[PDB]
RNA sequence: GGUGAAAUUUUAGUACCUGUGAAGAUGCAGGUUACCCGCGACAGGACGGAAAGACCCCAUGGAGCUUUACUGUAGUUUGAU
RNA sequence: AGGUGUAGUGGUAGGAGAGCGUUCUAAGGGCGUUGAAGGUCGAUCGUGAGGACGGCUGGAGCGCUUAGAAGUGAGAAUGCC
RNA sequence: AUAUCCGGGAGUCAGACUGCGAGUGAUAAGAUCCGUAGUCGAAAGGGAAACAGCCCAGACCACCAGCUAAGGUCCCAAAAU
RNA sequence: GUAGCGGCGAGCGAAACGGGAAGAGCCCAAACCAACAAGCUUGUUGGGGUUGUAGGACUCCGAUAUGGUAGUCUGUUAGUAUAGUUGAAGGAUUUGGAAAAUUCCGCUAAAGAGGGUGAAAGCCCCGUAGACGAAAUGCUGACAACACCUAGGAGGAUCCUGAGUACGGCGGAACACGAGAAAUUCCGUCGGAAUCCGCGGGGACCAUCCCGCAAGGCUAAAUACUCCCUAGUGACCGAUAGUGAACCAGUACCGUGAGGGAAAGGUGAAAAGCACCCCGGAAGGGGAGUGAAAUAGAUCCUGAAACCGUGUGCCUACAACAAGUCAAAGCUCGUUAAUGAGUGAUGGCGUGCCUUUUGUAGAAUGAACCGGCGAGUUACGAUUGCAUGCGAGGUUAAGUCGAAGAGACGGAGCCGCAGCGAAAGCGAGUCUGAAUAGGGCGAAUGAGUAUGUAGUCGUAGACCCGAAACCAUGUGAUCUA
């Protein structure tokens, strides 16, 4: 028989302009342009996802820096004594601490020190 | 069986594959033609046995023989299917026509020693080799040439 | 409509007993002395039609 | 085997004995399926068609010069792409019928018989009489012989009566004992069939 | 004040320099400059618009033309009947 | 039926496999003026095509299961309207 | 842990750069033409500011966890002023 | 898709036999006879006669029967087409504007096909099954009438049996057959027979044998097609589809003309199509009414998107931004209740989609946007995989009956069971060869076939769109020469 065109090619395209939501202009307007932003949104999206652990280590390795520095100590030293003192407090842990317990922060710091000296 | 509950037999049936109809179907596109060229084009591609005018094989192979107008083409029996008859059975172009054994006597029966005969016959046929004739005899029977 | 048999090629090969295509030989017209005894001998001697080509002819020959 | 035999009054009178095999054999629901498929194409007409751009009117002319308008380049009104342009492939007439090897039909026809054997579905009558076609009362025949589901009624050749009265049941479907066929045997919950109706059925096959 | 088109147009919040890159980038890199919105003007750029380059090459494309190209042929002429 | 272990799982042309959705047919089993399809909205579900469930709109038809047949899926054709 | 062999289905016959070995060239060309290996093609990620073909390395997915490669650690900008 | 034809290319491609549908045979010319008319023949008429196991004339006898028909507005009769008649059985209840929906009990059915009715009805209506009906005019079949045909056997002395014909040369054509070794048929041209002791064909040609008897005509059925008419059918369309045309369409409109050729369906159950009032010149609104509903008010069902506007929760006037993404305060909200929603200062990262390319964000191509439409299909064949049935077997085709079905019958035919050889031919072998040799192809060392289904191919427009052009009928000198 006949099949006419119907209601799925609205759908379809109904679906990508709901994940358009919030674009600038037509971009949420018109399913064209809709589509080839959502297609570029899933390609930042995928690659970010990645990303993000990137920024975040950057961001507490930084933090840690600083509150190594107050501890009259680097970075790249403490992460060193930490290691040959057997911590393993990971990188979100510690700039935690920095930022929230700086006395345990110290704590740690000392034993790096310690060990380094060892 | 059921009319709303068939199946058919697995495997016995198959779904068609439509071309063009996006790209994830894996004949989206170019339908599976590839790109350009005179086999992408419809109603594309080179007759049957060319070679793109690299002179044709059978081109360079000489033609051989004739047809005789008088050819005569005989309907083969071999010994094993006699055997399929008892022991003192008249084989006949008309029995073995009813047995289903030769459908079309073409310009005759001819009786082959294919196989070993173990039965009594009385073999009547168009033509007889030399060794079905010493096997049907040997066997205690006889041939007659029609 | 039913498929038709390359008449040309029909002339010029038969199908064997294995369902191979026997043909003839090239190079059996004439110029003889520009071959060898050798050459004529076993260019008088019949061939079968290769695999690469069979492939190729083999739908015109299907009804032969 | 051996089926329950009804009177039209609904007493059970002694069995009778169906052939083997026609009736005993194991039913093939392979071979089943492929008659139904069969039979279900061969009811098909067929008759669809659309004009293709050769079939539609008009269209003989260019519509406008190959090169220099900025338009898309057009050789018909009636090209396909065009709103009224000719139907590109589409349906055409055809039949739908084929048939299967002579032996796969009988085999079909003996396993749905089978099959209605098997599942005790095949109600034997010694015989359907009324001196005047009355659908009431074959309506009550099938009460009689406790039927309430679909059923195929199987009557002897010439039993004109008993076909009239029982046509117009919603839930009946009559055929001759002739003229019967695996699609017809298949659809019925029951097959309620006559003496004389299983002895011809038995000749035939 | 009234009336009211058009070519064009992938979406555009649509700077400069040097560089980079399908080797000449408003959009990439680095740096520099720049508050938001217009109006009247000018045309340097958007390899601006318009036309599926006409030059060039190609397609065992097309058409018109020529001749001691090939093959035919109207006509003309000569003989036989 | 599942479990364990090891290994593997970028991809154009292209080959293979398995599915989603559309209209129609058959059978079965159902839903509809106590509101069908369609439209619209929502923060819903599935590995994907896609699937539900609610509110509103709407006013008559339409799902589901199994099988069948297909004018069966569009974003590009200086496509047509 | 592949090899052949038989058969169904293809696509491909514009390649590019880089290293190395040669020719052509002026031991010019992001030149041309072979051989040989790689990458691109058909490969996202990190480095080379940007930078298909270089260096490191092959994305089934989730993580605000850890270790490294090339390359890096004064600020932009993660890490030794 | 065989035999053949064929730049032996591309391609073209039979026929007879076998199986079916349907079947049916007959009249002339001539001899000869009779009549008439004319210039012993030489015409007209009527008789006679009709062919190949040769027939007929003729001469003998012997029967005026018996059979047949593709004759006629010859009537009579029946049927049938073209109007019609008749035709079973339901009320309540719940919901609703309305019941056919629902529930409850009933009933009718040779009718449970279908349509309509205020939603979906076997029982309300039109119908349906069934029964029934024709003044008139056709059509058909019989029957009758009438007309028209229809003689057996034996004899051969003689006579007849289609001439400028057959046939031949030359040039063309048709035969599947392209001049070919080219028979058979035909056309033009020229030449040109025999005639029963004859003539033609059997694929050059001759002999023999066999089969036929040209140069005269007619003939039902089985076959092709459907502008129309009647009744229906559809895994056909459902208004961008389906006819170009559902609508006042070959219309409007374009063109000198031939010719080209559209768009355009839907209020509601019923108009009950908004009395009257109010603003306005009107248009149009606001009330009031109608209605179940008018945000169903005629541009009228539903009413998507682009596009245009109004309100406002959050943000925005130091910023260079394919515009997102990841991180994130603040503010405003509260969900399919989910480690929620909207907005978003600020920070990191980041050159669209497609096509085509060695390589494109590309300063290559394509798209203004939105919506609809728009491209591997079908038939017949080839072949392979999968599947089913049967298996050294498998299977029917046309056709007949049958619902436009299944099925039954139908074995003609097709594939397979044996190959080898150019072939005669031999045969589990065979060909090559002097060969018991060697070698080729086969057997040893078996699986096929029917159908379905899918992949691919072939013939067809063959996935869709696009040339410049070519050819063949027509229309134009109202412009211009
Ligand atoms: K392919
Ligand atoms: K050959
Ligand atoms: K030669
Ligand atoms: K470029
Ligand atoms: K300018
Ligand atoms: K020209
Ligand atoms: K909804
Ligand atoms: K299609
Ligand atoms: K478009
Ligand atoms: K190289
Ligand atoms: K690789
Ligand atoms: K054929
Ligand atoms: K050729
Ligand atoms: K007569
Ligand atoms: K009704
Ligand atoms: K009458
Ligand atoms: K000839
Ligand atoms: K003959
Ligand atoms: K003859
Ligand atoms: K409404
Ligand atoms: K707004
Ligand atoms: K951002
Ligand atoms: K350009
Ligand atoms: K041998
Ligand atoms: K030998
Ligand atoms: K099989
Ligand atoms: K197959
Ligand atoms: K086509
Ligand atoms: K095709
Ligand atoms: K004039
Ligand atoms: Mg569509
Ligand atoms: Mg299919
Ligand atoms: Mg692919
Ligand atoms: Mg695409
Ligand atoms: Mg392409
Ligand atoms: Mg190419
Ligand atoms: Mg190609
Ligand atoms: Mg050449
Ligand atoms: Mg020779
Ligand atoms: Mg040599
Ligand atoms: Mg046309
Ligand atoms: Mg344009
Ligand atoms: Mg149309
Ligand atoms: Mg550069
Ligand atoms: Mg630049
Ligand atoms: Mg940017
Ligand atoms: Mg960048
Ligand atoms: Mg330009
Ligand atoms: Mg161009
Ligand atoms: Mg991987
Ligand atoms: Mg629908
Ligand atoms: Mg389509
Ligand atoms: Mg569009
Ligand atoms: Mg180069
Ligand atoms: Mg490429
Ligand atoms: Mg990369
Ligand atoms: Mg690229
Ligand atoms: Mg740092
Ligand atoms: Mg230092
Ligand atoms: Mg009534
Ligand atoms: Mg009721
Ligand atoms: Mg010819
Ligand atoms: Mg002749
Ligand atoms: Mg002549
Ligand atoms: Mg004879
Ligand atoms: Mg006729
Ligand atoms: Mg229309
Ligand atoms: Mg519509
Ligand atoms: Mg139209
Ligand atoms: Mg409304
Ligand atoms: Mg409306
Ligand atoms: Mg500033
Ligand atoms: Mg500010
Ligand atoms: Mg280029
Ligand atoms: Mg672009
Ligand atoms: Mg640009
Ligand atoms: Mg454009
Ligand atoms: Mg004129
Ligand atoms: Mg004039």
């Amino acid at each position: 028989a006949r099949v006419k065109g119907g209601t799925v090619t609205r759908k379809r395209r109904k679906k990508v302009l709901k994940l358009a939501k919030g674009y600038y202009g037509s971009k949420h307007t018109l399913f064209k342009s809709a589509k080839e932003q959502v297609m570029n949104s899933y390609y930042y999206a995928f690659r970010d996802r990645r990303q993000k652990k990137r920024d975040f280590r950057k961001l507490w390795i930084a933090r840690i820096n600083a509150a190594a520095r107050m501890n009259g100590l680097s970075y790249s030293k403490l992460m060193h004594g930490l290691k040959l003192a057997e911590i393993d407090i990971n990188r979100k842990m510690l700039a935690d601490l920095a930022v929230n317990d700086a006395a345990a922060f110290t704590a740690l710091a000392e034993q790096a020190k310690d060990a380094l000296s060892k | 069986m059921k009319l709303h509950e068939l199946k058919p037999a697995e495997g016995s049936r198959q779904v068609r594959n439509r071309v063009g109809r996006g790209t994830s179907s894996g004949n989206g596109k170019t339908a599976g033609r590839g790109q350009k060229g005179q086999k992408a084009r419809s109603g594309g591609g080179v007759r049957l046995g060319f070679e793109g005018g690299q002179t044709p094989l059978f081109r360079r192979l000489p033609k051989r023989g004739f047809t005789n107008i008088n050819r005569k083409d005989y309907a083969v029996v071999n010994l094993d299917t006699l055997n399929r008859f008892e022991d003192g059975t008249e084989v006949t172009p008309v029995v073995l026509k009813e047995a289903g054994i030769v459908k079309n006597e073409k310009a005759g029966i001819k009786v082959l020693a294919d196989g070993e005969l173990t039965k009594k016959l009385t073999v009547k046929a168009a033509k007889f080799s030399k060794s079905a004739q010493e096997a049907i005899e040997a066997a205690g029977g006889s041939i007659e040439v029609i | 409509p039913k498929q038709k048999t390359h008449r040309g090629l029909a002339k010029r090969v038969k199908r064997t007993g294995g369902g191979g295509l026997k043909r003839g030989r090239a190079f059996t017209s004439h110029r003889f002395h520009g071959k060898t005894k050798k050459q004529r001998r076993q260019l008088r001697k019949a061939s079968m039609v290769a695999k690469g080509d069979y492939k190729r002819i083999r739908q015109q020959l299907a009804r032969m | 085997p051996n089926v329950a035999l009804f009177k039209q009054d609904g007493t059970q009178n002694g069995e009778i004995t169906l052939n083997e095999e026609i009736f005993g054999i194991e039913p093939n629901e392979s071979v089943v399926y492929d008659a139904i498929i069969m039979q279900r194409a061969s009811l098909r007409q067929g008759t669809h068609a659309v004009k293709n751009r050769s079939a539609v009117r008009g269209g003989g002319r260019k519509p406008w010069r190959q090169k220099g308008t900025g338009r898309a380049r057009q050789g018909s009104i009636r090209s396909p792409q065009w709103r009224g342009g000719g139907v590109v492939f589409g349906p055409t007439p055809r039949s739908y019928s084929y048939k299967f090897p002579k032996k796969v039909r009988r085999l079909a026809m003996k396993s749905v018989l089978s099959d209605k054997v098997a599942e005790n579905n095949l109600v034997a009558v010694e015989g359907l009489s009324f001196d005047a076609p009355k659908t009431k009362e074959f309506k009550q025949v099938l009460a009689n012989l406790s039927i309430d589901t679909k059923v195929l009624v199987v009557l002897e050749n010439g039993n004109d009566f008993a076909a009239l009265s029982a046509r117009n049941l919603p839930n009946v479907s009559v055929v001759t004992s002739d003229n019967v066929s695996v699609l017809d045997v298949v659809s019925a919950n029951k097959v309620l069939a006559t003496q004389t109706a299983l002895t011809q059925i038995e000749e035939v096959l």
